[PDB]
DNA sequence: GGCTTTCGTCAACCCTTTGCTTATCTTCCCT
DNA sequence: AGCAATTTAAATAGGGAAGATAAGCAAAGGGTTGACGAAAGCC
């Protein structure tokens, strides 16, 4: 027995489009799983999965180059060079209207759940982008599978993410089978021995290289199983769909 | 030391006619100006294509735009406004120095009989292309700055001497020799006959069900301004072995006859322009042809 | 991953995959960044990860 | 003894020019 | 002060002409976006 809260038409601008070194565009499912665990921390409603779809999404720039951001002189000790233009590190920006659907388990009324999600989203930040606007979130429940599809079709219109898996690698199949690659998680390289320059000193830290899976965009109504669009934190330091690989 | 023509050298049209609207009047009450509508008819016949003696009898249905005089009016009226513009050697896209040396190579061109041939082509009714074939008389009325001129019988092939064409051509050549402009409001009255068929200009349409599609201004039969202007500039009797006046072209070229009368005999416009800018003294007819091209207009470069 | 950047640029230029962005990493003079940025001055190929849009008029 | 400023150091390309998908609809039935 | 009738049939076919052309110029710029290493005054 499943419960969901849907925030439709989440207009967000200033999204850090740099998903990884080789992916620029839509934020991956690690971003929205991070947003889900962020509310698990601030609001206390513990979130299993998030199904996110893109209503609108434009990467700022041309069709072959992204619009770089005019950097500001914010480091310490480079005064005197501040009159000249700051050097640009690559961070593409994008705008996006999203539709989010969080699997939550809740025991109180739907009004306080909607208010808690609204108070989170008013202080949230989708992929480094300020949430410009969002409709009032609404609670829908998936008692059975037809009710699961009711929740699924309540995200209309949006293009959700379905996992199609890795055959050999990322570049090969992106040309061959023409699917989109995105960060489904990370791979740990080395333990980090210096916790002085970090957010926490006690949380263990690892250098990571983003693993990618290959995904497709399908409209949420054309997705047969809603579990193939709900991304959640898998126990391989990755994220994964509940329904597995989309067929 | 040859003065090469710039690639960007272009002259504008300095004889600008309007679209010649075609009305129907009687020969008596020419103020009863009723407009000739283009109708559309579909006509059955046979296909008689040169290389098809098999489709010969099968049949041929064609949708053609037609325009006719109404059966209560025997006179076609053609109304348009020629606009002779001066400043004829300032190329609006050309270089300064090449157009200046072409201007000071062509200051002594006889503009008088150039203007006479233009106004004669207006007055004899060459702007009526097929609308003159079959006509008891052709009356051309030209209003030139509050001065009405009347023209009854002028053979179009040769430029006969008369005082009214010369009178209009006086200020037309005064405009073409210097600054300013002159407007010629032309009204043609062809006594075609009761219910006679008139000939407007035809448009080119590529993927259309109409076999022939005439030019229509809000449904009214009309001639294209380029056809009227071609009939203005049909003054060239100065090419090699000239028998009839042809349109002033940079190559002396006509499309229907499939021959260029000035290509391959070093009498084309570009060779005489390079001669004018390099000290070759031009003849009077040769200067007049080059200046007629300069007021026809065109880009001459490369 | 450096192999991803270099091999992806070489492969997606080789296999004519033009659903991509191109970014010069080091800036004006990328030799202070990285040897691959120093030599491949034309920019690295990354995937254009834009999703399909929803047409508003429907 | 670092420390912060400014000047000197080290380079060198092969590019390509839209789709990705493509929207949540009536049979029985009796009141 | 509303009443205005019903059925029945709507044409078979043959044709939709080819031949010509579809300009040549000349332009299409760069200006900022550099991090380590090394002298070198300065707390």
């Amino acid at each position: 027995m499943r419960k969901f809260i849907i925030v439709k038409n989440v207009k967000v601008d200033g999204i850090n489009a740099k998903s990884s070194d080789i992916t620029v565009g839509m934020p991956p499912a690690t971003t929205f799983c991070g947003l889900g665990e962020t509310m698990s921390i601030k609001t206390g409603i513990v979130v299993k999965a998030v199904s996110y779809g893109s209503v609108k999404f434009e990467v700022r720039g041309s069709r072959f180059n992204t619009s770089v951001t005019k950097f500001a002189w914010q480091d310490r000790g480079n005064g005197g060079k501040a009159n000249n233009n700051s050097p640009i590190q690559p961070k593409p920006l994008a705008d996006g209207v999203f539709t989010l659907c969080f699997e939550v388990e809740w025991e109180d009324c739907a009004e306080v759940l909607v208010d808690k999600v609204t108070n989170f989203i008013n202080t949230a930040r989708i992929a480094g982008g300020t949430i410009a606007s969002f409709n009032k979130p609404f609670v829908k429940v998936a008692k059975d599978a037809e009710e699961l599809a009711s929740v699924k079709n309540a995200m209309m219109p949006c293009y959700v993410v379905v996992d199609c898996g890795v055959e050999v690698n990322i570049f090969e199949d992106a040309v061959n089978r023409k699917l989109q690659p995105m960060v489904n998680g990370y791979k740990k390289l080395e333990k980090i021995v210096d916790n002085k320059h970090m957010r926490d000193k006690f949380t263990p830290a690892y250098l990571a290289t983003p693993t990618y899976t290959m995904i497709g965009y399908k409209m949420v109504s054309n997705v047969d199983n809603f579990d193939q669009a709900l991304w959640q934190y898998g126990e391989n330091t990755k994220v994964k769909t509940i329904g597995g690989i989309y067929n | 030391t040859k003065l090469k023509a710039p690639a960007v050298l272009a002259y504008s049209r300095k004889i600008n006619p309007t679209n010649a609207l075609m009305f129907a009047v009687n020969w008596s009450d020419r103020d009863n100006t009723t407009a000739v509508m283009v109708g559309t008819k579909t006509v059955a016949g046979t296909q008689s294509v040169r290389g098809n003696p098999n489709d010969a009898d099968k049949g041929n249905i064609q949708t053609v735009n037609f325009a006719n005089l109404p059966h209560n009016k025997n006179t076609l009226l053609v109304k348009y406004n020629v606009k002779f513009v001066g400043d004829v050697f300032k190329a609006e896209l050309g270089g300064g120095e090449y157009s200046n040396t072409l201007q000071t190579a062509l200051e002594n061109t006889d503009f008088g009989t150039l203007a006479y041939r233009y106004v004669y082509n207006i007055a004899a009714g060459r702007t009526l292309w097929r609308n003159r074939v079959g006509a008891e008389s052709i009356e051309t009325v030209i209003t030139v700055n509050d001065q009405t001129f009347t023209f009854s019988d002028l053979l179009v092939n040769e430029f006969d001497e008369d005082v009214d064409v010369a009178e209009i051509a006086d200020m037309v050549a005064g405009v073409l020799s210097g600054e300013g402009f002159v407007t010629l409001k032309v009204e043609h009255y062809m006594l075609l006959g009761e219910g006679s068929e008139v000939f407007p200009s035809q448009e080119f349409v590529e993927n259309s069900k109409l076999s022939k599609q005439l030019f229509d201004l809000n449904g009214q039969a009309a001639m294209h301004d380029q056809k009227i202007g071609n009939a203005i500039r049909t003054i060239d009797t100065w090419y090699e072995d000239a028998t009839t006046p042809i349109a002033v072209e940079p190559y002396g070229s006509v499309v229907r006859n499939g021959v260029a009368y000035r290509a391959g005999n070093k009498t084309d416009l570009f060779t005489l322009m390079d001669g004018a800018v390099n000290g070759k003294s031009l003849t009077e007819e040769d200067q007049m042809f080059v200046t007629a091209n300069l007021i026809r207009g065109g880009v001459f470069g490369g | 991953n450096a192999h991803n950047l270099i091999s992806g640029t070489e492969y997606l230029w080789e296999h004519k995959y033009y659903n991509t962005f191109t970014q010069k990493l080091g800036g004006s003079n990328p030799q202070n960044c990285t040897h691959a940025c120093n030599k491949m001055r034309g920019g690295f190929k990354q995937f254009n990860c834009t999703p399909p849009q929803v047409e508003d008029n429907y």
